[PDB]
């Protein structure tokens, strides 16, 4: 029942880099005999966890030898010597010393690549959508890097909202970019009640919100 | 090798019951120790429960979150593990994996494939497919981004195809997200202004679970 803090959360690495995932406890993971149980797993998008190392530093049958664990008591470390493609996954540390058995939130090993600006498109609510009296204002924040991005909604000058759905792609397996969908859902009625609708995003690549818009009674 | 095989789960309503089961046709199931680990759609891994050896009075341990609703059991004689889930919550939606334990390796060595559990007081509801065209947030570019809104359907299982006369992919399917008790998903294609408007983009959306096939036209 120990809180287990991983570091970092995202880790940009290049193929052949040396990655280092960190993991900490609130206690000490030392039993008496058997001794200090902490392990590492690798989950690949669409699979179960792969055991990599148990009890601080023992490889499992078949982990390539570029994976190492070290540490004692509080703070552990996973080194991954020449990061390859098949290493790219989520990394969890787990504590077997005390019941309940805890994990950390995981560290995503994601490909490294040059920053890139969001190509932001904006669509007003559809005709078929308004006969039904629903109003979806959606904007696609296509092909960016890195994933960290702040979107905001604005209705007539500036408001915020509540019917907001944000989906993100997995990293593009061709271009190493990410993408996002910001969707605002309003009643036909509230829609027909305001003119100016703005998705404005924030990225690393700018200190000026990427802004897009339409005015309703323009279409 | 010897994979834990899990079975059961599927759709079940909140408050429902369900019994999940691990087969591990593998050598010494009786002196081992067995656990269950879940992952809610997204998130990290969460330990459910473990049940000891014959040699420890089949002792038992549980996550707080499942204690008083879930009972883990096994029947050494057939070599099966059981997870008896009762008085379900939506937030019991997860992938359940039975983990092959080991004294001498250390906790969670072989994980099964998983068995998925969707706890929802819902039913079939066909996709509402809405076309997302450049209308009157201007006109601007050499390429132009279109989308399809696939709103409020259940269960998950959708399909976005795009009839484009080839002319560059640049397709992005953002993963479906629970808005309410139904799903919301989207898609963007990027075409050449060269040929669109003056041409076609079909957005074909399949839904096996309810035979639905809303295939929409953008113009």
């Amino acid at each position: 029942d120990v809180v287990m803090t991983q570091t970092p959360l995202s880790l940009p690495v290049s193929l052949g880099d040396q990655a280092s995932i960190s993991c900490r406890s609130s206690q000490s993971l030392v039993h008496s005999n058997g001794n200090t149980y902490l392990h590492w797993y690798l989950q690949k998008p669409g699979q179960s966890p792969k055991l990599l190392i148990y009890k601080v530093s023992n490889r499992f049958s078949g982990v390539p030898d570029r994976f190492s664990g070290s540490g004692s008591g509080t703070d552990f470390t996973l080194k991954i010597s020449r990061v390859e493609a098949e290493d790219l996954g989520v990394y969890f540390c787990s504590q077997s010393t005390h019941v309940p058995l805890t994990f950390g939130a995981g560290t995503k090993l994601e490909l490294k690549r040059a920053d890139a600006a969001p190509t932001v498109s904006i669509f007003p609510p559809s005709s078929e959508q308004l006969t039904s009296g629903g109003a979806s204002v959606v904007c696609f924040l296509n092909n960016f890097y890195p994933k960290d991005i702040n979107v905001k909604w604005k209705i007539d000058g500036s408001e915020r909202q509540n019917g907001v759905l944000n989906s993100w792609t997995d990293q593009d397996s061709k271009d190493s970019t990410y993408s996002m969908s910001s969707t605002l859902t309003l009643t036909k009625d509230e829609y027909e009640r305001h003119n100016s609708y703005t998705c404005e995003a924030t990225h690393k690549t700018s200190t000026s919100p990427i802004v897009k818009s339409f005015n309703r009674n323009e279409c | 090798e010897v994979q834990p095989v899990e079975t059961g789960g599927g759709l079940v309503q909140p408050k429902g019951s369900l019994k999940l089961s691990c087969a591990a046709s593998g050598f010494s199931f009786n002196t081992n120790a067995m656990n269950w680990v879940r992952q809610a759609p997204g998130k990290g891994l969460e330990w459910v429960a473990r049940i000891r050896s014959k040699s420890n009075n089949y002792a038992t341990y549980y996550a707080d979150s499942v204690k008083d609703r879930f009972t883990i059991s096994r029947d050494d004689s057939q070599n099966m593990l059981y997870l008896q889930m009762n008085n379900l919550k939506t937030e019991d939606t997860a992938m359940y994996y039975c983990v092959r334990d080991q004294t001498g390796t250390a906790w969670f060595a072989y994980w099964g494939q998983g068995t998925l559990v969707t706890v929802s007081a819902a039913k079939t509801t066909p996709p509402s497919v809405y076309p997302l065209a450049p209308g009157c947030g201007d006109t601007t570019g050499s390429s132009v981004t279109l989308g399809c809104l696939v709103k409020g359907y259940f269960p998950e299982s959708v399909t976005v195809t795009w009839n484009s006369g080839s002319l560059s992919s640049s397709v992005h399917t953002f993963p479906a997200l629970l808005q309410s008790g139904l799903y919301t998903m989207s898609s963007s294609v990027t075409v050449p202004s060269s040929t669109w408007p003056s041409q076609t983009v079909t957005c074909s959306v399949a839904h096996p679970a309810s035979s639905t096939t809303v295939d929409k036209k953008l113009e």
